[PDB]
């Protein structure tokens, strides 16, 4: 959004002048790539990956075809690495039955950074949650819909209904199982032995907010970073938000309109309501680049399924992008990416609605 | 209330 040209031009920048001499040579096998890479990139120091990079299984079509391959394999589920923990991706917490596990995952992180240190595309591809743990910033309660519709609902059903008539007793600790442990965690110092209170309400769903990103996975994504931050360090993505970073790991489609207006489904609308006409009227005349963004705020990632739009999935399993009247003209929309669900307000002429959708899109997440 | 809040509490502590 704004300024995104210059962003990626500033970064081309940064990579391109701190490139080092020379080249590293990896040689890989079709049916062993991910054991092989592997093993050659963990055995180099991490500025080697700086330099010009040699894959023989062009001279530059041969590393596109290894950062797709060696993209796909190591976020497949074999090495136990990664759980979908949605429906039909994300750091699986039960990846620890791997005693190498934290070697696997500093890998990684130098992969991926690697694919941005040169420019290069990845077919695989995390969820905005998890690129706004890239670039620290603070997660939000709607991040927490995204990746946990149901822990979703019951803190947001704490936060506006009093709890003392529901007959409801916690506590600032939460346990979590993993492989039979039976773990438990104290929010703050000493929290097993607070009751949650009406009062403090907010810090509660405030902790157990922040602790639901990082449950089980801290040892492992710490580690991603620490290599990833060894090849590109993370100060370089500065300017960047996550949608933005998503678009450079997974580059640019441009999406089929006639596709997407025949596979949307509306709610409390109608394809003969003057918001849905105004709405494909507006998506019509905008960039290409405000059309991907608007699927990010939307679906929850640039990425289309294997089919076009009529194989959107989102939480328990068949999804299809949902407009759906809420609130007043005097309200802003706003998006649910489990559903892949947007609320459009029923706005009084195109024109509103035009100022109004492009805020959403380009300021609000 | 035709024994609610009594299964959403159970369901809550469940959940969290
Ligand atoms: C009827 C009823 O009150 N059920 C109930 C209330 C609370 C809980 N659990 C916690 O408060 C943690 C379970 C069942």
């Amino acid at each position: 959004h704004m300024g995104f040209r210059w962003k990626l031009a500033h970064f081309r920048y940064l990579c391109q002048s701190n490139a080092l001499p020379s080249h590293v040579k990896i040689n890989v096998s079709r049916q062993t790539l991910f054991e092989d890479s592997f093993q050659q990139i963990m055995a180099l120091k991490p500025y080697d990956l700086r330099r010009r990079l040699y894959v023989i299984f062009d001279y530059g079509g041969l590393a596109r075809e290894w950062f797709f391959l060696l993209s796909h394999e190591v976020l497949n589920p074999m090495y136990c690495l990664f759980e979908y923990a949605g429906k039909n991706l994300q750091i699986n917490p039960a990846s620890t039955i791997n005693p190498d596990h934290l070697s696997y995952f500093c890998f990684i992180g130098r992969f991926i950074a690697m694919a941005l240190f040169h420019g290069k595309f990845i077919d695989t591809g995390f969820s905005l949650p998890f690129y706004k743990r890239m670039l620290s910033k603070k997660l939000t309660i709607k991040d927490l819909e995204s990746i946990d519709t149901e822990f979703y609902n019951s803190l947001i059903w704490i936060r506006d209904n009093n709890i003392e008539e529901c007959g409801l007793e916690m506590y600032f600790s939460v346990d979590m199982e993993i492989l039979g442990k039976v773990t438990s965690h104290d929010l703050k110092l000493g929290g097993s032995n607070i009751l949650v209170t009406e009062e403090n309400k907010d810090e509660y769903i405030g902790l157990m907010t922040e602790w639901r990103f990082s449950r089980g996975v801290q040892e492992q994504t710490k580690a991603f970073l620490d290599g990833f931050n060894e090849v590109v360090p993370l100060q370089w993505l500065q300017y960047f938000d996550e949608k933005e970073l998503e678009v450079m790991l997974c580059g640019m489609q441009e999406v089929d309109l006639a596709d997407w207006q025949r596979n949307t489904v509306y709610r409390h609308y109608t394809r003969n309501s003057k918001q849905i006409i105004w709405f494909w009227q507006f998506v019509k005349e905008t960039d290409n680049e405000v059309r991907m963004r608007l699927l990010q705020f939307v679906t929850g990632t640039c990425r289309l399924p294997l089919g076009g739009f009529a194989e959107l999935m989102g939480s328990n399993g068949p999804q299809k992008f949902c407009i759906e009247k809420v609130g007043k003209d005097t309200w802003l929309p706003r998006s649910h990416t489990c559903f892949n669900r947007l609320d459009l307000p029923p706005y009084k002429s195109y024109e509103q609605l035009k100022e109004k959708l492009l805020f959403a899109i380009e300021e609000t997440e | 209330p035709a024994s609610m809040r009594c299964h959403r509490a159970a369901h809550i502590c469940s959940v969290l």
